[PDB]
RNA sequence: GUAGAGCACUGAUAGGGCUAGGGGGCCCACCAGCCUACCAAACCCUGUCAAACUCCGAAGGGUCCCAGGUGGAGCCUGGG
RNA sequence: GGUCGCCUCCUAAAAGGUAACGGAGGCGCCCAAAGGUCCCCUCAGGCGGGACGGAAAUCCGCCGGAGAGCGCAAGGGUAG
RNA sequence: UCCCCCGUGCCCAUAGCGGCGUGGAACCACCCGUUCCCAUUCCGAACACGGAAGUGAAACGCGCCAGCGCCGAUGGUACUGGGCGGGCGACCGCCUGGGAGAGUAGGUCGGUGCGGGGGA
């Protein structure tokens, strides 16, 4: 999993998700990415799960680099519960993510074997993607 | 200075074990050391005295190699 | 400001050998002393006994001057203090006191201590200044005998208008310390 | 970062500031000693009677109490009676203190 | 090695509709000029595939005056991840700092024990005048193993082109691999 | 107040008429009171001292 | 002082370099060798997240002056 | 079951104000000095030195704009 | 009336940190002493007086450059007051005034106001 080991405060509101992405929206490490096309709550057991695919997709081999880190605690209220008495009980956490966001990047691997691993990964994932390439435009920041 | 705290300093001789008399301006009118500068095994060279050995290791015991090399 | 031998030995003597030395220019840049505190901090008087000031008796046939204490800056359950207990003293020597204290420590207090050995060459700070301590306190007879009681020492910074630690030390090897190196 | 007597300065100085009344700056150095009247709101000068200017020499604390005495004459004969004291990061006493019975003694008021 | 594109100007029309017109927004400026530019998507994007930030532009006008030039900056709209903005810096004898590429080469020891090359920098701040603008920067990366890291000050550097970053800065290094092998006891704590 | 916190009235001496009160500490300084006070009454500045409230 | 944005502060944070400590070696076990595809503080780089973090910061909103504004406007004292 | 008055921050959408069995914390005292004033001093911390004496007892050196302190919670404030 | 120092504001780091040079003629600083007034929880360190041998080494004044700090547009984007639109929904997009933060090109080792002194 991916707690936050330490955190200022436990439980934490819910907010909006307006709009578009404010960073991460370029290739940094990896030759190639996965990009998110629609918000989201990706959870620690989907970037946990998506992580372990690509893993066993090349195993031992390439370097598996991931840029969104599941800060934010999902609430939740018990079950036969009724409305307030009290905020929800934390299960779980995630990482906020708008579209153009990158969220995994590998490293060194036949084009062929990231294209895979990181198309598995999508299936894992809550949403729509597209895998990217390291760019002229992405050394360009 | 602020007076009313301080031992007042009168002229004073340190009149010492061999020779040297430390004429200072002391808090005592007299005071009296038994050991000084100039004599020291650091001040005045290695300086000897008694430090010469103590079990000396080993050839140099002298007398050694009794039979034929 | 006084007729000291060794302020008289630091000017027709000690002044030039250094001007030889580092080739200096100007004449107030060359090294010269300025301060010797002398830390006494005992911790044994805090919420301990009175008889703290016994020492700054004695202190005070050392140095000349009367000493005054420190306090206890912050309380720590280990050493049992409180915010404001005494735990030593302190006092500064400038001008021509500062002079005769040493004119009395370099050549007959530095060796009276048995098993002694010259002086640590390390310690020297790096801005120009050199430091280090002592434990027995008859180490200059006008503390006599009986007056006798539990022996303490001192923490005894010397501080110079010296740039380095190096010619610092020629300052003050040529001032009369043996250095243990 | 500061220096204990720039801090001594901006205190002694800042509370005067604030009561309108004329200033009498005092400035000291080892040698001479000089003063000037201050309207703090436009910035400017009411009258300077310095140690240097009146070329006094004899004695630093009574040189500067004609100095002040001499302040004093140099601006009744303009106008200036209210005036409070500013003593610099020095203590009032001696010197600048002198610079003040002189300059009270003349007819200034504080 | 050192590229020409079209070009043409932007008196004050619209942005947006230059956008949807096709051709993007630009400016070029150095110390002395400041003017509002615009290319063309598809010619530029031709040439920067080419180019980036590493190599020269050649802005051609309709006044038939040519320009030497660095991309300074390109904005990217994100949702897209597609041009809507470059900056064209014309450059004067001044050696004006820029980034140049490296070429790592020499396969490393940990690549042959099956770990990975992890180059951080893939190009380089340098001054350095136009008259001799480099590329491929030397990088020796045969002789690292696994774990091992090469920095900045480690480098060749073309004599007349001054190292514009940090010495004990990092450009490129070795990892471990990923281990399936690791999964399982990854579980464990 | 509380318990080792007492109210009470400033007494007085020059008048023996009481015109003030306020606080202070018994398990502090367990004595009686001190400070001058003018009077509306004796119109003259007084020391004064205390009684319970 | 918000949206945005940002990381200067309070914290989070993934990879890398550096690097106290800690752990596995192991030389050896008296002190000491300083070697570590292991952990890891403080720091530097890339890269990020925050209602109770803000180096910054909109549109906007408030309000006073001036002008337009004759309206089932406005203002005061009262009865329902 | 929990709650009931007062205080701090957030929610509160850049004036004020604003709800919920919304997220977080404090008060029911204390001080004849911790009050008045006139005077003087400047921190936390980090690196080097320092007989006992250490991570930190007191000491010396450069280093530092406020990250310390301001009785207690939090916020604003605060070394001119 | 230009120049130089001393005092003192106004501006709020483009002014600062660090660096190289530098000026004692006059001012200013260190400085000489500790009798006197004044002072140290110890010390003439500071504050204080009495002076004037030395020195501009420190501090300070003035010059120099961009390593740091700092100020930092134009173009564009975010967001947005007003007005509209297509989606089954999630959310997106259009006209209209407004328009950042980051980042780029760059700027900066200050500008000043009255008083005093001192040479053009
Ligand atoms: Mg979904
Ligand atoms: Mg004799
Ligand atoms: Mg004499
Ligand atoms: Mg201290
Ligand atoms: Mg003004
Ligand atoms: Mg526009
Ligand atoms: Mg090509
Ligand atoms: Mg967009
Ligand atoms: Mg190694
Ligand atoms: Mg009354
Ligand atoms: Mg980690
Ligand atoms: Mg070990
Ligand atoms: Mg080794
Ligand atoms: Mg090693
Ligand atoms: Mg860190
Ligand atoms: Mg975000
Ligand atoms: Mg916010
Ligand atoms: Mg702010
Ligand atoms: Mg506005
Ligand atoms: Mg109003
Ligand atoms: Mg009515
Ligand atoms: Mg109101
Ligand atoms: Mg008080
Ligand atoms: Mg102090
Ligand atoms: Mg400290
Ligand atoms: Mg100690
Ligand atoms: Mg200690
Ligand atoms: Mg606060
Ligand atoms: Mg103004
Ligand atoms: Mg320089
Ligand atoms: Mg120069
Ligand atoms: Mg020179
Ligand atoms: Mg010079
Ligand atoms: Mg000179
Ligand atoms: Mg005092
Ligand atoms: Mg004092
Ligand atoms: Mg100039
Ligand atoms: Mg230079
Ligand atoms: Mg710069
Ligand atoms: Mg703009
Ligand atoms: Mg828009
Ligand atoms: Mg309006
Ligand atoms: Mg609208
Ligand atoms: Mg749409
Ligand atoms: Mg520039
Ligand atoms: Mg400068
Ligand atoms: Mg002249
Ligand atoms: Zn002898
Ligand atoms: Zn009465």
């Amino acid at each position: 999993m991916l707690m936050p080991r330490r955190m200022k405060y436990r439980k934490q509101q819910r907010g909006r998700l307006k709009g578009a992405t404010k960073g991460g929206d370029y290739v940094a490490f990896g030759d190639f990415g996965l990009v998110a096309l629609e918000p989201a709550w990706i959870t620690a057991q989907q970037i946990e799960a998506a992580r372990v695919a690509m893993v066993r997709h090349f195993r031992r081999g390439g370097k598996i680099f991931i840029r969104i880190f599941p800060d934010k605690p999902y609430t939740k209220k018990p079950l036969e519960v009724r409305m307030g008495k009290g905020k929800g009980n934390v299960e779980g956490y995630v990482a906020v993510v708008k579209p153009g966001r990158v969220m995994f990047e590998v490293a060194g691997v036949t084009e062929e074997q990231a294209m895979e691993a990181l198309r598995i990964a999508g299936h894992k994932l809550p949403i729509k993607t597209k895998i990217v390439r390291r760019d002229a435009y992405d050394e360009a920041q | 200075m602020k007076e009313g705290i301080h031992p007042k300093l009168v002229p004073a001789r340190i009149i010492c074990g061999c020779g040297n008399v430390i004429e200072t301006y002391s808090t005592k009118p007299e005071i009296y050391v038994e050991v000084c500068s100039k004599c020291h095994p650091f001040y005045t060279g290695q300086q000897r005295f008694v430090d010469t050995e103590g079990r000396v290791e080993r050839f140099q015991r002298r007398y050694g190699d009794s039979y034929r090399k | 400001p006084l007729d000291l031998a060794l302020k008289r030995k630091y000017y027709e003597e000690v002044r030039p050998e250094l001007i030889r030395r580092f080739g200096y220019q100007n004449v107030w840049e060359v090294p010269r002393l300025e301060k010797v505190v002398i830390n006494q901090g005992l911790g044994e008087a805090k919420e301990d006994a009175r008889i703290l000031e016994k020492a700054a008796q004695e202190l005070a046939l050392i140095t000349g001057q009367k000493p005054a204490v420190t306090r206890a800056k912050k309380s720590i359950s280990n050493f049992k203090l409180r915010k404001g207990m005494p735990i030593g003293l302190r006092v500064t020597l400038r001008r021509d006191r500062m002079w005769i204290f040493l004119e009395k420590l370099l050549n007959v207090a530095l060796p009276r201590i048995r098993d002694f050995r010259g002086l640590n060459p390390n310690s020297f700070d790096g801005r120009g200044n050199y430091n280090l301590g002592l434990r027995e306190q008859l180490i200059f007879p006008e503390i006599t005998y009986d007056m006798v009681d539990a022996l303490r020492g001192m923490d005894i910074a010397v501080v110079t208008t010296a740039e380095t630690d190096e010619e610092a030390r020629a300052l003050l090897e040529l001032l009369g310390f043996p250095f243990r190196k | 970062r500061l220096t204990a007597y720039e801090r001594r300065k901006f205190r002694v100085r800042n509370r005067i500031k604030r009561t309108g009344r004329l200033r009498l700056s005092v400035f000291r150095s080892l040698k001479h000693i000089y003063a000037q009247i201050i309207d703090d709101e436009k910035g400017v000068t009411l009258v300077s009677a310095s140690s240097l200017a009146l070329k006094l020499k004899g004695n630093k604390t009574e040189v500067a109490r004609q100095v002040g005495r001499a302040l004093a004459e140099k601006a009744l004969a303009l106008g200036i009676k209210q005036v409070a004291f500013d003593r610099g990061p020095y203590k009032y006493h001696g010197r600048v203190k002198a610079l003040a019975e002189g300059a009270r003694e003349g007819g200034l008021e504080f | 090695m050192e590229y020409r594109l079209k070009a043409y100007y932007r008196e004050g029309e619209k942005p947006s509709a230059l956008r949807r017109a096709g051709k993007l927004p630009g400016v070029m400026y150095n110390r002395h000029l400041n003017r509002k530019v615009y290319v063309d998507l598809v010619e530029f994007d031709k040439v920067f595939r080419q180019a980036s930030i590493h190599h020269v532009i050649v802005l051609e006008l309709p006044d038939g005056q040519s320009l030497p030039t660095l991309v300074r900056q390109v904005n990217l709209d994100k949702r897209r991840r597609r041009p809507e903005h470059v900056d064209f810096f014309v450059l004067s004898d001044e050696p004006v700092e820029m980034y140049v590429p490296l070429r790592f080469v020499g396969t490393p020891a940990g690549v042959r024990a099956g770990g990975v090359l992890q180059e951080i920098h893939r190009d380089i701040l340098v001054k350095v005048s136009p008259r001799n603008i480099p590329e491929f920067i030397e990088v020796d990366v045969s002789g690292l193993e696994i774990g091992d890291s090469l920095h900045a000050s480690d480098l060749k550097l073309p004599p007349g082109v001054e190292l514009a970053v940090s010495p004990e800065e990092t450009i490129a290094a070795v990892v471990p691999p990923e281990d399936v092998e690791k999964l399982a006891e990854e579980a464990a704590a | 107040a509380s318990e080792v916190r007492i109210k009470l009235l400033l007494e007085c001496t020059e008048c023996k008429r009481r015109n003030y009160a306020t606080e202070k500490n018994k398990r502090n300084t367990p004595n009686k009171l001190e400070l001058r006070k003018y009077c509306p009454w004796c119109r003259k500045h007084t020391v004064h001292r205390e009684v319970k409230i």
